[PDB]
């Protein structure tokens, strides 16, 4: 395919007050969680059999040591440069990783948010403050640009080189999972009443993978114009869920059907006719 | 600023009385991450739930998936309850087959 693919490490931490914080971290291949972090032991949790992504135990142990050193330094620096109780609680989000474009060109990124707003990002070899984050952003970038040069170099190599190599190793190690086909099932229900003398028809499609899917309300071969597609929602175990809905007048719902097309179905669409209260 | 959670409840399989199923609650679009999400049976918290690790979208708002194994019956009522700093009271979204 020509589809872009990404790998991200994310971190979320919050300081409740000047001396107490909690944090979480994880690793994601597109929208699939592949790694957790055990903060007690400070170690990577490998969620799948293929989560080592063709890296050796030594490479992964060195990465783990790096992350622990990062967390130690981050903690010490925040404690030193903290102390007014009005600034607390605050929450920081970090998103670092890489995107592989269709031709193989890698793009690394490292972005930070503070209290839900952009704070700074890593651009080429410079920490760039977000304008909207004002003096705090400038302060943090000053520290990063002038007091941790080794950190800057390490981050550059992690997001530009280590990350794409790991991402592709994960795709290879996990090839039987990432290329799988999972067939959906479908069923009908009534949704919330649109109004007196009207019906909301709902077609549920659940358990499909991969994500591309086609669902529509039909009268014969004619697609119904009022059909609304909900957000595609996650199931556990990696599959997806979608509701397709249609409002219709009572006395016009008969003859309508839900039709589902998916790669896993090998040409045999799922077709369900609305029954409602029509059958005694 | 602070963003209020959106809550969507849905079953993995069509509801059939007596048959094992999974109930999902997808909570998204909220900030900050401090949140209390509970799946409920007859208004009481369900202990045997699983949830995704905390994640966030490009606008930095957070999202979580909760799910629990349940057996639907005619008398049992299931729901997803969320409390958050943006909510004046906990929000309860009932599941309806
Ligand atoms: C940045 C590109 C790196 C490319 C290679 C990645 C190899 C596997 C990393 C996945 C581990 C995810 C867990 C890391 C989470 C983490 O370190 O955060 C802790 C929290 O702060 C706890 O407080
Ligand atoms: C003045 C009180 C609030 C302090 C907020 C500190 C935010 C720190 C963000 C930096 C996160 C790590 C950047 C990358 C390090 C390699
Ligand atoms: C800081 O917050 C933690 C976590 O809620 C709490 O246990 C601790 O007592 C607080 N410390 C203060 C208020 O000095
Ligand atoms: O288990 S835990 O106590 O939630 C781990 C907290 N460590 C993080 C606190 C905030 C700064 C970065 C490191
Ligand atoms: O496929 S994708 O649209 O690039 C994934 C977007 N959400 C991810 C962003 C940060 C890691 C958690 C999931
Ligand atoms: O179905 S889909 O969301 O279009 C596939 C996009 N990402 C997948 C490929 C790599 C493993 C994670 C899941
Ligand atoms: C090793 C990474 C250290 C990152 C330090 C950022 C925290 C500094 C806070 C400055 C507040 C003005
Ligand atoms: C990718 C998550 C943050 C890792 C930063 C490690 C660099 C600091 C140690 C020099």
């Amino acid at each position: 395919s020509q589809e872009h693919v990404s790998f991200h490490v994310i971190q979320i931490f919050s300081f409740v007050n000047q001396s107490w914080a909690r944090g979480q971290g994880s690793g994601w291949l597109d929208e699939l969680q592949t790694h957790g972090w055990d903060s007690e032991s400070g170690t990577i949790i490998f969620l799948h059999q293929w989560s080592k992504g063709q890296f050796s135990n030594e490479e992964l142990s060195d990465l783990e040591l790096l992350f622990r050193f990062y967390l130690f330094g981050l903690t010490r620096e925040i404690q030193d440069h903290a102390q007014d109780y009005s600034k607390y609680p605050f929450e920081v989000q970090v998103k670092a990783g890489c995107e592989l474009h269709s031709g193989g060109s890698p793009e690394g990124f490292f972005q930070v948010a503070f209290n839900g707003l952009d704070l700074l990002s890593f651009q080429q070899t410079t920490w760039v403050p977000s304008p909207g984050c004002g003096s705090l952003a400038q302060s943090v970038c000053h520290l990063l640009n002038h007091q941790y040069e080794g950190v800057t170099e390490t981050v550059y190599n992690l997001i530009r080189s280590t990350c794409p190599r790991f991402l592709l190793g994960l795709l290879d190690a996990g090839k039987m999972y990432v290329h799988r086909q999972v067939r959906p099932e479908a069923w009908l229900s009534s949704g919330p009443s649109p109004g007196p003398g009207r019906l909301q028809l709902v077609c549920h499609v659940s358990g499909f993978y991969p994500k591309p899917v086609w669902v529509m309300w039909m009268r014969g071969e004619q697609e119904q114009q009022g059909t609304q597609l909900g957000d595609i929602l996650p199931n556990a175990n990696g599959t997806w869920y979608l509701r397709a809905t249609l409002d219709v007048a009572d006395g016009e719902a008969a003859g309508l059907s839900c039709r589902v097309k998916h790669s896993s179905l090998e040409g045999q669409d799922i077709i369900l006719y609305w029954r409602g209260s029509l059958v005694p | 600023i602070q963003r209020t959670p959106k809550i969507q409840v849905y079953s993995r399989h069509p509801a059939e009385n007596g048959k094992s199923n999974f109930l999902n609650c997808y909570v998204s679009g909220f900030h900050p991450s401090d949140i209390e999400v509970d799946l409920l049976k007859n208004g009481e918290r369900i202990e045997k739930v699983e949830h995704s690790d905390l994640s966030f979208s490009k606008d930095w708002s957070f999202y979580l998936l909760y799910y629990t194994e349940f057996t639907p019956t005619e008398k049992d009522e299931y729901a997803c309850r969320v409390n958050h700093v943006t909510l004046s009271q906990p929000k309860i979204v009932k599941w309806d087959r």
